[PDB]
């Protein structure tokens, strides 16, 4: 037949579209959480080097 | 989790499903068997009622 | 026909939780950002404030 191939291979490429989306997204937020660990631990240090200062 | 039980019971309801899709695939498909030898009896029947009706009429 | 039927629903639940993926892990992207940059903003301030002091 006709309908059943292309509404097959549409949906199997929905399917995998947003699959690879999704791990895209995914491993843009990792890298983004790494960084901000790593922001947030300069910024400690950050601060108590300004707290000596202060003092 | 949820869904994977979830998925595990739409995939057994797929498989007992495609298997009941065969299985009366293979149904119909005797019914059609035994419907093809019967329009071929038919088809039998035709001929003979012709030649016998011919002969009649020969006579 | 009737496994037909069957396929193509199985076909669309893969379709509606991959999509449903993609999406929240693009929502989870959009907001460990928005963390991520908040975070440097505090610490380009802090910065900021650091300067001050030592002037």
């Amino acid at each position: 037949m006709d309908a059943i191939k292309k509404k097959m291979q549409m949906l199997k490429l929905d399917k995998e579209n947003a699959l690879d989306r999704a791990e895209q997204a995914e491993a843009d937020k990792k890298a983004a959480e790494d960084r901000s660990k790593q922001l947030e631990d300069e910024l400690v240090s950050l601060q108590k080097k300004l707290k000596g200062t202060e003092d | 989790d949820f869904d994977d039980i979830h998925r595990k019971r739409m995939e057994k309801d797929l498989n007992e499903l495609q298997a009941l899709i065969e299985a009366h695939f293979e149904n119909r498909k005797k019914e059609e068997e035994e419907l093809v030898s019967l329009k071929d009896r038919i088809e039998r029947r035709r001929a003979e009622r012709a030649e016998q009706q011919r002969i009649r009429n020969e006579r």
